[PDB]
RNA sequence: GAUGGGGUAGCAGAACGUUGAGUGAAUCUUAGAUUUUUUUUUUAUAACUAAAUAUAGAUGAUAACUCAAGUGAGAAUGGU
C-alpha cells in the first residue's frame, strides 16, 4: 500500500487524495496509518529458536 | 575509388582512386607503420600555430 | 489536472453474466441519472447497485474532492449569462453540461469473486452433480465532466486534422517496375 | 500576388556532394573472467587494433564488463543501436561481426520489395487519359 | 571513492569551468572521429573544431566560443546560395526567394546538417565534458549573434498592431531571411517552445562554425566546396513554396507587361461533366500558344490551377541546372565571365 | 499467390510499345512524348528570354483552337464625375443604394463600385453578422461540408490540389 | 573506337538540354531504372566494397528525357554518358523461418534465411559533350 | 521509382467512355472484307472489350485490388448483334433453391421485358472477376436501348469533340502539336 | 453490501461528505499519504 | 580500465554535477543507501 | 572460379536445452545481482540491447570446461 501510495503522491501532485478519511480495510479491518494490537504489541508467539 | 580498408591477412591498405592510374598496405606492430594519423601526429597539428593561409587564398 | 476514483464493490451474490448486464446499463451516464436507474429497476442486484454507487461518490467527494465546484458553476451560467460548454460522446449522445465538476460513471467491468457456495443436484439413475453459488463484483471508476470536455474537443481536433475531402485524390501506384509504361 | 510558404526545407541526400559513414561509435565489451570471452579478448589484441585504425571516423570504446557475455554494440548517427553478442566466437569472427556493424545503417531490417527509392519526380510523368492520342472503346 | 577511481583525469577545478580547456581535445575519442567523419583536411587542429562546438551560451568570453566563427561561417553560406540561387532561377520572386534561402541555410535546414554529422548534445555546459559534444545553455533567453539587419522604428506597432512592412525594405532593413531583428537555477521542468528554439539556435551556429573554420584554416576555395557539398547538395522542390492569390488576375498582368496578347482559357480536354469527380483540363492561351494547363474537378478550379503552372513556368525558368557562378571568376584563371540574365521582378497586379 | 515472386508475374504491364522496337545496330535517339502531364520546368518558348541560346523548332520538327472558356472583355463605362455620384448614394443611404443597384445603374462591375466607394461601418458589419447568423442554422452535417469547400480553395491555391 | 552514328550527334544536344533525364543501368545484366540521388538495393551482396567505394557504371541499356529515349543496341556507348553510384553499405532483412512439411507426418523441417543487400546511391548521371568526338 | 513519383491525380479518374452496338467495327468484327460486310461488335466480344475497360485493364497503372476502372455508355442496345440462332434458341436459367422454381427465357423474350440493355449487363457480369468489385464495376456499364441517355455531357471530350464522333482525331492531333512549343 | 451495519468509519466519511458540499470545509489535498523529500 | 556504470555516463554528459545539487537540496542520498536501515517491520513479527 | 541439396520405415553423424554436481572458501551485484513482461540486435530450438516495476549483499545469480540423469509432450476414449 505504500509502494502505490508514493507513486500517487508524485503523479497526483495538488490533487493527492486525503487517505486519512477513507474507509477501513476490509481485508484486515485497520484504519489508515494505524497498525493492529496483535502487531503493534508484539504478542504474537515466536519459536524457540 | 576504393577507401581505407584492414585485410586481415595482409595489413592496412590505403585508399586507391583507379581514375589517376596504388594498393599501398602498410602492416607493422605500430600505429607509425600502419600510415595512419596518430596522437603524437595530432600534438605536432596542434602546435604549428605559425601556419596560416596566403592572403590571396584567404 | 483531472481527478479519478476506483472503486471496487464488495462481493454481490449474483454472477458475471446476471451483473454484466447492469454494469453497461449504468456506463456513461451520470451517478444521478445511474441511481435513478438502479431506484427503479426490477432486478434484485439493482439495489446493491445503489448502495455501492453511495459509497463510491462519498469516497469521491471527500477522498478525492471531486463534485464540489457546483456553486461556482451555477454563478457564471445565472449570474453572467454564460454559455454552457456542449459535447457529445463517444456512443454520439449529446449533452449539455453546466456544471464541469458532475461526477459520471466513466467506466465499470464486473469480475468473479470466490465461489459462495455448493448445491448437488440429485438427478435420476443415482447421479449427483455439484452447482457453484457464484458471487461477484463491480468496479466503477468515477470522473468529473472535465475528462468529457476534453476528450471531445480531442476526437474535435482529430476530425480537422484529417484534411477535407479531394475530388481526385493522388493514389499510390504500388508497383515498381524497371521500364516505363507510357 | 505571390506569397511564399515558411514551412518547407530542403532534404538531404547522403551520398551526393558528401558521404558520411552512419557508424558513429562501437562499443566493446569484454570480460576477463567469463570463458565466453576468450576470444573477444583476442580480437581486442591482435585485430582491433588495426581495424580500428583503418576507420578513423569511428569511435571506439574499450570497457570491462565482468560476469556478461561480450558485445560489440554499435551506436549510428540516426540514433538507433545494434548490439551483437559475441560469446564463444574466435577472434577472425568478431572482424567479420565488427565488419557488419560499419557496413550497416542504423535503420531496422525490412525485407526487400523494390529496389530503387526514389523521391525526385517522373522525367516523364505519370500516365493520364487526356494527353495521350485518345482511345476508342 | 576508492573502488571506483575516475575515468578521465582532471584537475579539481575542471567541474567550474564553463568549457572544457583547449588540450583537453586533444585526448577525446569523440572529436577525432568527428574530424575524421567529414574528412576534414589535417590544416584544422583538433584544438579548433573543438572550439566551433562550444556556444555562446556555455561560454561568455569572445574566445572559446563559436559567436565569432558562427559569423564568419553564415556569411559565406549566405553569400554562395544566394548567388547559386539567382543563376539557377533568375525569376524566383523576392518573397520566394527568402524562402529558399532559409530552407536551404536556415536553422531548421541545418539543424539537420548537424545531426546527419552524428552530434550528440551535452546535457548542461560544463568544463568536465567531453569536447566532443555540442555544448550550450537553452534556458539563457538573451543569447544572439550580431546581423546585418537593422531595427525598425515601428517594429512594435507591427507586432501589436499589425502594421505593414513590405518585401522591398526587407533586404536592407531586416536579416538575410527577411525576418525583422530584435523581434540557482532548477532542472524540474520540461522542454519549452523557447528551449528548441535554443536547440535549433546552438545546431546551426555549430555547421555555421565549421565552415568559419575551414576558411580561416584551408582558405575560401575549400569553404566554397565544403558548402557546395554538405548544404547545396540537398534537395528542394522550389515549386511547393509557392502560395498565389488572384492568379488569373496576376496572369493578366504578366502577358500586358510582355506585351503577349491577352490570356484566353480553352477546355482542352473534359469527362464525367454533371458528376461527383468530373475532370476539366483548361488551358491558357496567349493567341496560338499555350502558356500552361491545369486539371482541377470544378471547371473554375481548372482556370484557376492552369493560371497558376503558367506562373509557375514564367518564375521556374532555370538557364540550367548547374549554372556558371559569379563567385567562380576570383579564383584561378577560368574562361571569361558571360554577362547572365537579370529579369525585371515579379509582377504586381491587383 | 502462392509467392512474391508469383504475384509480380500475374500483375505484370509490359512497358510501352515505343521501347520495343530495340535497335539491331548502332544506337538511335527516338522521338517518345509520352502520354502525360508536363511539370512546370519545361518552359514555353514564349517565356524564354531573347538571350538564351535553347529555343529550337519543335522537337517534331527536327525529325483549329478548342473551345472558348473564358474570355473576358473590360469596359470603363463611368467617367470621374460618375465615381463621385456613386460616393455620395453609397454614404447616404447604404441600404437603398446597395453595390448591386449602383452596378446596374452605371453599368458596372459589382467589383468595381467596392473599388471606389466603401459602406460605413455599421453597415458592413451589419452583413458579417447576417452571413454570421446564416452559419448557425446549418448543422453539423452542412456546417462540415461548408469547412471543406473553404479548405479546398486554400489548398488549391497552395498546389495542394 | 566505332565513330557514332551522326543521327545520334545532333540529337544528344537536345537530349541533354531538357529538364530531367533518366538511365536503365544494368549490374550483373539485371536493370535498374535510376535518376541521379535515387537509392538502388540490389538483392545481393556486392563482394569486396566497403561503404565510401565508387563505382562507374558502364552498362546503360536506355537513356532517355521526357520527349527523347537514346538506345544502345545492346548498350549505350560510354563514351556518350557518365553514371557514377557509392557505396551506402550493406542492409539485411528480418530473418524468414520456412517450415517444410507433409500431412500425416510430424517431422517439421526448418529453414532460416537472413540475406544481405548492399545498398548504392547515384551521385551523379550527366550525358557528355561529344562535339569533339 | 521515380516512374511513380508524380501526381497520378488523372490516372486514376474516371473516364466515360461511349460505343454504340450498331456501328460496325472493324476490329472486333470477324467479317473484315469487304467494306460493306463488316459487322458491328458481336454480343460477347463487345461484352469481353466492356469487361477490359471495367476492370481498366486498360491503363498502365491497372491493379486488381484497387478500383481503377471507367465508365462505359453502351447505346443502340436494341440493335444487338447476334450471329446464328442465338436470339430464339439461347436460354437464360434462373433458381431459388426451390425444387420446381427453375425459370428459363430466351434471349429474344428477355430483350422483350428488359430491353437489349440486360442481355448485354449478363454478359459482361459473368467476365469480371467474381469479388467484391464486380457490382461496383458492373454498375458502370450503362446500357441502353436508342441513341438517347442522360451522359452526352459526361463523355471525354477532347477540343471539343466527343471521342467516337466526326472529327474528334483531327482534334486531338492539333493539341499534341501545340504541347510541343516548349523545353 | 446493503445489509451491512455501518460502522464508525462509514459514519464519519457522511459528516465530512455533507460538509465539504454544503460548503463548510474546503477540500484540500492530502498531506500524509506518503512520507517523501521532495514535497511538491 | 574498468566498467563504465551509468553514473560515469552522465559525467560525461554533464548531467551528473546537477544531479548532485538537486539529491543533496532533497536529502536524498547520492551514491548510497543512506543511514536508513533494512526493513524491520517482518522480523520483528518473528519472521523466518 | 571444387562437388553435392525431396523423403516415410530405417540407419548414421553433430548440437542445443532442462535438472543436479565439481572447479567454487572462485567471479560479479544500491555505480542495481535478480525481476515469468515488453523491446532491440545476432544465421537464432538460443542468447543479447534497452525500457518499465519491485528491491537484494547471500538460503542470490553466474561464464567456461566437465560429470550424472526422475532431461524435452497438440496426441495413449491417458491421469490430476
Ligand atoms: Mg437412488
Ligand atoms: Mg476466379
Ligand atoms: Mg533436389
Ligand atoms: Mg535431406
Ligand atoms: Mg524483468
Ligand atoms: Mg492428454
Amino acid at each position: 500500500a505504500a509502494v502505490e501510495a508514493r507513486n500517487e503522491d508524485w503523479m497526483l501532485g495538488p490533487l493527492a487524495p486525503r487517505r486519512e478519511l477513507d474507509e477501513i480495510t476490509l481485508s484486515n479491518g485497520n484504519f489508515f496509518g494505524s497498525l493492529s494490537p496483535t502487531r503493534a504489541l508484539l504478542e504474537s508467539e515466536v519459536s524457540e529458536e | 575509388k576504393q577507401v581505407r580498408r584492414f585485410i586481415p591477412g595482409v595489413g592496412v591498405q590505403d585508399e586507391v582512386d583507379f581514375s589517376k592510374v596504388g594498393a599501398v598496405v602498410r602492416d607493422g606492430k605500430r600505429a607509425g607503420d600502419l600510415g595512419v594519423r596518430t596522437r603524437s601526429d595530432w600534438e605536432v597539428i596542434g602546435k604549428m600555430k605559425s601556419v596560416l593561409p596566403k592572403v590571396k587564398a584567404l | 489536472t483531472e481527478r479519478k476514483l476506483v472503486y471496487k464493490t464488495g462481493y454481490l451474490p449474483t454472477s458475471v453474466k446476471k451483473l454484466v448486464h447492469l454494469s453497461r446499463q449504468i456506463r456513461g451516464k451520470t451517478v444521478s441519472e445511474a441511481l435513478v436507474q438502479m431506484q427503479f429497476s426490477k432486478k434484485k442486484m439493482a439495489k446493491e447497485v445503489k448502495t455501492e454507487l453511495l459509497r463510491a461518490e462519498a469516497k469521491a467527494i471527500v477522498t478525492r474532492g471531486m463534485g464540489l465546484g457546483k456553486a461556482a458553476a451555477a454563478a457564471a451560467q445565472k449570474e453572467t449569462g454564460a454559455e454552457p460548454v456542449k459535447i457529445q460522446t463517444k456512443d454520439g449522445k449529446h449533452l449539455e453540461i453546466r456544471d464541469p465538476t458532475r461526477i459520471y460513471v466513466a467506466e465499470t467491468f464486473v469480475n468473479k469473486g470466490f465461489t459462495r457456495g455448493v448445491e448437488l443436484d440429485y438427478r435420476a439413475r443415482g447421479r449427483v452433480f455439484k452447482m457453484n453459488k457464484p458471487t461477484t463484483t463491480m468496479t466503477v471508476v468515477l470522473k468529473e465532466e472535465k475528462t468529457r470536455i476534453r476528450e471531445h474537443q480531442e476526437r474535435v481536433a482529430k476530425k480537422l486534422r484529417q484534411g477535407p475531402w479531394v475530388h481526385l485524390p493522388d493514389r499510390p501506384v504500388t508497383s515498381q517496375r524497371q521500364f516505363y509504361s507510357w | 500576388t505571390v506569397k511564399a510558404l515558411t514551412q518547407i526545407s530542403s532534404a538531404g541526400r547522403n551520398g551526393v556532394g558528401a558521404f558520411v559513414l552512419q557508424c558513429k561509435k562501437l562499443d566493446i565489451h569484454y570480460s576477463d573472467w567469463a570463458g565466453s570471452s576468450r576470444g573477444m579478448n583476442g580480437f581486442i589484441k591482435s585485430l582491433l587494433p588495426k581495424f580500428a585504425a583503418a576507420n578513423p571516423q569511428i569511435e571506439f570504446v574499450v570497457s570491462p564488463r565482468p560476469a556478461k557475455h561480450p558485445i560489440l554494440m554499435g551506436h549510428y548517427i540516426n540514433g538507433r543501436t545494434k548490439a551483437i553478442c559475441v560469446r564463444n566466437m574466435e577472434p577472425l569472427e568478431i572482424l567479420k561481426k565488427a565488419e557488419l556493424l560499419r557496413d550497416a545503417s542504423g535503420e531496422k531490417p525490412q525485407k526487400f520489395k523494390k529496389p530503387v527509392t526514389s523521391t525526385n519526380p517522373s522525367v516523364r510523368g505519370v500516365w493520364s487519359p487526356y494527353h495521350g492520342q485518345g482511345m476508342a472503346v | 571513492n576508492d573502488r571506483f577511481p575516475p575515468l578521465e583525469p582532471l584537475p579539481p577545478a575542471a567541474e567550474s569551468l564553463p568549457s572544457p580547456l583547449p588540450e583537453r581535445a586533444l585526448t577525446s575519442a569523440k572529436l577525432a572521429a568527428l574530424h575524421a567523419r567529414l574528412n576534414l583536411s589535417p590544416k584544422i587542429p583538433l584544438q579548433t573544431l573543438a572550439r566551433t562546438l562550444v556556444d555562446a551560451s556555455a561560454d561568455e568570453n569572445p574566445q572559446f566560443n563559436n559567436a565569432n566563427l558562427a559569423f564568419v561561417g553564415q556569411t559565406l553560406i549566405n553569400y554562395h546560395i544566394a548567388e547559386w540561387l539567382l543563376c539557377k532561377y533568375p525569376r524566383l520572386p523576392q518573397g520566394i526567394l527568402f524562402s529558399a534561402m532559409k530552407a536551404y541555410a536556415g536553422p531548421k535546414p541545418l539543424l539537420q546538417i548537424a545531426r546527419s554529422w552524428g552530434v550528440d548534445t551535452a546535457a548542461v555546459p560544463g568544463g568536465e565534458v567531453d569536447p566532443g559534444l555540442l555544448q550550450f545553455d537553452a534556458l539563457k533567453p538573451g543569447v544572439a549573434i550580431t546581423n546585418f539587419g537593422y531595427k525598425r522604428t515601428e517594429l512594435a506597432y507591427l507586432e501589436k498592431f499589425k502594421w505593414r512592412r513590405g518585401m522591398a525594405s526587407r533586404v536592407v532593413l531586416d536579416d538575410d531571411f527577411g525576418d525583422v531583428v530584435r523581434s540557482d537555477v532548477s532542472y524540474d521542468r520540461y522542454g519549452n517552445p523557447d528551449t528548441r528554439a535554443a536547440a535549433e539556435r546552438a545546431h546551426a551556429y555549430f555547421v555555421r562554425a565549421v565552415v568559419g573554420a575551414i576558411y580561416a584554416h584551408c582558405g575560401r576555395e575549400a569553404a566554397k566546396a565544403f558548402v557546395k557539398a554538405h548544404i547545396m547538395s540537398r534537395t528542394l522542390d522550389i515549386a511547393k513554396l509557392f502560395e498565389f492569390k488572384y492568379p488569373t488576375r496576376e496572369l493578366a498582368a504578366l502577358c500586358a507587361r510582355e506585351d503577349f496578347e491577352p490570356p484566353v482559357a480553352r477546355l482542352l480536354s473534359e469527362t464525367g461533366r454533371q458528376s461527383r469527380t468530373p475532370v476539366f483540363v483548361v488551358g491558357i492561351y496567349s493567341g496560338s500558344d499555350k502558356l500552361g494547363e491545369g486539371a482541377a474537378s470544378s471547371l473554375d478550379h481548372a482556370r484557376f490551377k492552369a493560371a497558376m503552372n503558367a506562373l509557375k513556368a514564367w518564375y521556374l525558368y532555370s538557364p540550367g541546372e548547374n549554372p556558371r557562378v559569379p563567385s567562380d571568376m576570383l579564383e584561378e584563371g577560368a574562361k571569361p565571365w558571360t554577362p547572365a540574365y537579370i529579369d525585371m521582378g515579379e509582377v504586381i497586379s491587383r | 499467390q502462392s509467392t512474391a515472386n508469383r504475384t509480380k508475374r500475374m500483375l505484370n504491364i509490359p512497358p510501352h510499345e515505343s521501347f520495343l522496337n530495340v535497335p539491331v545496330e548502332g544506337d538511335r535517339i527516338i522521338f517518345n512524348p509520352p502520354s502525360s502531364e508536363a511539370s512546370v520546368y519545361h518552359t514555353p518558348f514564349k517565356f524564354l528570354p531573347r538571350s538564351d541560346p535553347r529555343r529550337r523548332a519543335n522537337i517534331y520538327k527536327l525529325f483549329d483552337l478548342p473551345p472558348v472558356l473564358y474570355n473576358p472583355t473590360k469596359s470603363y463605362n463611368v467617367t470621374p464625375e460618375q465615381v463621385e455620384e456613386i460616393r455620395e448614394l453609397r454614404a447616404k443611404d447604404p441600404k437603398k443604394y446597395s453595390v448591386t443597384y449602383l452596378s446596374n445603374k452605371y453599368n458596372c462591375t459589382k467589383v468595381f463600385i467596392m473599388m471606389c466607394t466603401q459602406a460605413p461601418r455599421e453597415h458592413q458589419e451589419q452583413h458579417k453578422l447576417a452571413r454570421a447568423r446564416t452559419a448557425e442554422n446549418w448543422g453539423p452535417r452542412r456546417a462540415a461540408a461548408k469547412l471543406d469547400a473553404r479548405r479546398r480553395k486554400e489548398m488549391l491555391h497552395r498546389g495542394e490540389i | 573506337q566505332p565513330p557514332i552514328s551522326q543521327q545520334v550527334k545532333e540529337l544528344l544536344p537536345v537530349l541533354a538540354a531538357q529538364p530531367g533525364h533518366y538511365t536503365t543501368i544494368h549490374i550483373h545484366g539485371k536493370p535498374y531504372l535510376v535518376t541521379e540521388g535515387d537509392t538502388v538495393k540490389l538483392p545481393f551482396k556486392m563482394p569486396g566494397v566497403a561503404p565510401g567505394d565508387v563505382l562507374r557504371l558502364n552498362r546503360a541499356s536506355v537513356i532517355g528525357s521526357r520527349d527523347l529515349t537514346l538506345q544502345g543496341a545492346p548498350y549505350v556507348d560510354e563514351r556518350l554518358f557518365e553514371c557514377r553510384a557509392i557505396v551506402m553499405g550493406t542492409e539485411s532483412e528480418p530473418m524468414r523461418v520456412m517450415i517444410k512439411k507433409k500431412r500425416r507426418c510430424r517431422k517439421k523441417k526448418h529453414v532460416f534465411s537472413k540475406h544481405k543487400y548492399t545498398v548504392l546511391r547515384i551521385n551523379q548521371l550527366k550525358i557528355n559533350d561529344v562535339s569533339s568526338l | 521509382m521515380s516512374q511513380t513519383v508524380g501526381a497520378t491525380r488523372l490516372a486514376y479518374s474516371r473516364v466515360w467512355h461511349h460505343i454504340s452496338a450498331v456501328t460496325p467495327h472493324p476490329t472486333l468484327s470477324t467479317i473484315k472484307a469487304p467494306s460493306e460486310a463488316i459487322t458491328p461488335p458481336s454480343l460477347g466480344r463487345l461484352a469481353s472489350r466492356i469487361a477490359t475497360i471495367l476492370m481498366g485493364k486498360h491503363k498502365p497503372i491497372w491493379d486488381p485490388s484497387t478500383d481503377c476502372g471507367d465508365y462505359v455508355v453502351v447505346t443502340n442496345c436494341a440493335g444487338l448483334y447476334t450471329t446464328g440462332h442465338k436470339k430464339w434458341r439461347k436460354t437464360y436459367y434462373r433458381h431459388n433453391t426451390r425444387p420446381g422454381s427453375l425459370q428459363a427465357i430466351t434471349m429474344d423474350a428477355l430483350m422483350e421485358k428488359h430491353g437489349g440493355a440486360e442481355v448485354l449487363r449478363k454478359a459482361v457480369s459473368g467476365m469480371l472477376p467474381k469479388n467484391r468489385l464486380r457490382d461496383k464495376r458492373l454498375a458502370r456499364l450503362k446500357a441502353f436501348e436508342g441513341d438517347a441517355h442522360p451522359y452526352k455531357e459526361n463523355l471525354v471530350r477532347f477540343g471539343g469533340k466527343v471521342v467516337g464522333a466526326p472529327g474528334w482525331e483531327e482534334a486531338v492531333k492539333a493539341i499534341r502539336e501545340a504541347d510541343m512549343e516548349r523545353l | 453490501p446493503s445489509q451491512f451495519e455501518v460502522t464508525k468509519d462509514r459514519k464519519a466519511i457522511k459528516a465530512r461528505q455533507s460538509k465539504f458540499l454544503s460548503g463548510e470545509e474546503t477540500w484540500a489535498p492530502g498531506k500524509v499519504n506518503a512520507f517523501l523529500n521532495s514535497k511538491i | 580500465p574498468r566498467r563504465v556504470t551509468p553514473v560515469d555516463k552522465e559525467r560525461m554528459v554533464g548531467r551528473w554535477k546537477v544531479i548532485q545539487k538537486e539529491l543533496q537540496k532533497r536529502e536524498l542520498p547520492v551514491l548510497g543507501t543512506g543511514n536508513h536501515g533494512k526493513y524491520v517491520e517482518l522480523k520483528w513479527l518473528g519472521s523466518k
